[PDB]
């Protein structure tokens, strides 16, 4: 999913 | 006490394959494709214009992916001893061409 | 002894940035070197033709910006050009 | 501009699988189609877009259309390039 | 050196000379290389993360090619960047279609 | 009285197919495979040497590409309501993806 | 020499590959499709190879014919 | 004769191709010979196009090559078409062919 | 401004295989574009293998190279007859 940096 | 003359179902499918297989002019209509394009665009960027030319430049394209596609979807749905192309034939095209996922 | 350059010690070091205990072999640092080579070439070449297309003879950050839009996917490219950006101020600021 | 993918009527489609070879046509290709030919606008014109917008223009030229298509593969011939 | 002005573990320097030498462009802008190395880094970075993660969920402590083929066809985005690359000795994800299961 | 363990057909397939999509190891035999790229070779250039890497690449590279070919085929044998791959899935997937006009 | 791509080899590439049963004639027409790929790779290599002058077919040259094809190839100094 | 053409018996621009060698970032330096022998290969895969093109014009007694007969050519034509495979050409169309299956009996 | 393209050098093709025949526009246009492809892809070929063998210099040889991997097995023959034939009229002139 989204991306953590 | 005459009856019309109705073609056998499937005759006519075959006069058309023929008719727009020796033809060349663009098969969807132009304004509602470019209606299409401005919307997709639309999420982009704002405010976009588009040369005439970038409209039919995509036209072409999509058109030509269509025909291909739908040439692989044929040659699916051939493949499952069917004559009818389904969207399953269409997601099957795909995932082999490398499309989808 | 011919000297052969490649990017095995800055992927280590990348490597113990986000995975401290945890090392590497050889064959896949070797699958690293040649993905970094790879991106690398796909970015450059497309900022080489972004510069031709605009008539353009330089090669600036933003034919980088955009080629990197360009190639990779959505989530990827956002955050490799936030990264993009983020090094690239930090560079001006400091001389 | 609302619900335009649907100006890609019925018709048309079966138009698109004639000149495909497609002899029978299914009830629900034509929704499938209409997602597909969505899909490939979206990853044209997302190049396009960004094409115009690295050159500064606010209108999308063929040209910037023909190099999104050279880019993802599908090199089009009659429009410059 | 620049990557320390820039805070990136890359080499700007180097990737500055290959910009040169490559023959992309007739001249390289000074901010060009910084940006290229920060995406390249940012990239290996996210790769690294993921091959790391497989490398746990294997309970090993070396990153193997496996585990970069985990990583990479697992995720979607770093999968359909590296769509038409094989990776040496990196086998397949496990996948077994449906209908071959038995009943 | 007395009864061999024999498995169900298509359970040991199961096993392997569960193996084998686990492991890495190369499939070919190398000696084989390095004999059939020498002998490849020799039609475009005669008196040609190989890298043990180069052959170890080629390799990697086929094994990759018919393991990706083996996958489509399957894929079009189950649309055909199939569970055996036969020389038509090939062509198809072939056909499908470009590599066969 | 192509027949050295045996029987239970394909069996394991279609394994490998998700395929539970396999047809008789699947084997032929893998060979034939091996021989093909190799055929064009191989023809890429080699035009590599002359045009540097070599008689050594190298790694890189493996590499850059895969690369030229779509078939980017990591692991071998690319 | 002055134009490098001449002296190479092409009909493509030898200095043409020459100039855009070099104002195309390919190399640092483009032999002398580079320019024709890419000039000589343009212009005979030209030819070799043309030639199919003004045959398929021919069979539908046209005097104009039209974007309908160089798909003809190209798709009719085995090595054309492996050249042009990831190709589209503008009103082109597509080859008529219709698969035997779908055919009355 | 001056828009350059290969139109005239095409027409004299066409003349010179196919006397009677013209061209239209789009047609043109398609050439024109077609010739342009296949320039970027045997330069840029080119341009690979020098870089591949740490050569500075685009050749005819490089170009002859470029030239046998990209065109398929006739087409590359021929083409190469004709560039190798073009190049020694140069030459001699």
């Amino acid at each position: 999913x989204x991306r953590x940096x | 006490v005459k009856k019309p003359h109705r073609y056998r179902p499937g005759t006519v499918a075959l006069r058309e394959i023929r008719r727009y297989q020796k033809s060349t002019e663009l098969l969807i209509r132009k304004l509602p494709f470019q209606r299409l394009v401005r919307e997709i665009a639309q999420d982009f960027k704002t405010d976009l214009r588009f040369q005439s030319s970038a409209v039919m430049a995509l036209q072409e394209a999509s058109e030509a992916y269509l025909v291909a596609l739908f040439e692989d979807t044929n040659l699916c749905a051939i493949h499952a001893k069917r004559v009818t192309i389904m969207p399953k034939d269409i997601q099957l095209a795909r995932r082999i061409r490398g499309e989808r996922a | 002894k011919t000297r052969k350059e490649s990017y095995a010690i800055y992927v280590y070091k990348v490597l113990k940035q986000v995975h401290p205990d945890t090392g590497i072999s050889s064959k896949a640092m070797s699958i690293m070197n040649s993905f970094v080579n790879d991106v690398f070439e796909r970015i450059a070449g497309e900022a080489s033709r972004l510069a031709h297309y605009n008539k353009r003879s330089t090669i600036t950050s933003r034919e980088i910006q955009t080629a990197v839009r360009l190639l990779l996917p959505g989530e990827l490219a956002k955050h490799a050009v936030s990264e993009g950006t983020k090094a690239v101020t930090k560079y001006t600021s400091a001389k | 501009l609302r619900d335009n993918i649907q100006g890609i009527t019925k018709p048309a489609i079966r138009r698109l699988a004639r000149r495909g070879g497609v002899k029978r046509i299914s009830g629900l290709i034509y929704e499938e189609t209409r997602g597909v030919l969505k899909v490939f606008l979206e990853n044209v014109i997302r190049d396009a877009v960004t094409y115009t917008e690295h050159a500064k223009r606010k209108t999308v030229t063929a040209m910037d259309v023909v190099y999104a298509l050279k880019r993802q593969g599908r090199t089009l011939y009659g429009f410059g390039g | 050196t620049r990557s320390s002005r820039a805070g990136l573990q890359f080499p700007v320097g180097r990737v500055h000379r290959l910009l040169r030498k490559g023959n992309y462009a007739e001249r390289v802008g000074a901010g060009a290389p910084v940006y290229l190395a920060a995406v390249l880094e940012y990239l290996t970075a996210e790769i690294l993360e993921l091959a790391g993660n497989a490398a746990r969920d294997n309970k090993k402590t070396r990153i193997i090619p496996r585990h970069l083929q985990l990583a990479v066809r697992n995720d979607e985005e770093l999968n359909k960047l590296l769509g038409r690359v094989t990776i040496a000795q990196g086998g397949v994800l496990p996948n077994i279609q449906s209908v071959l299961l038995p009943k």
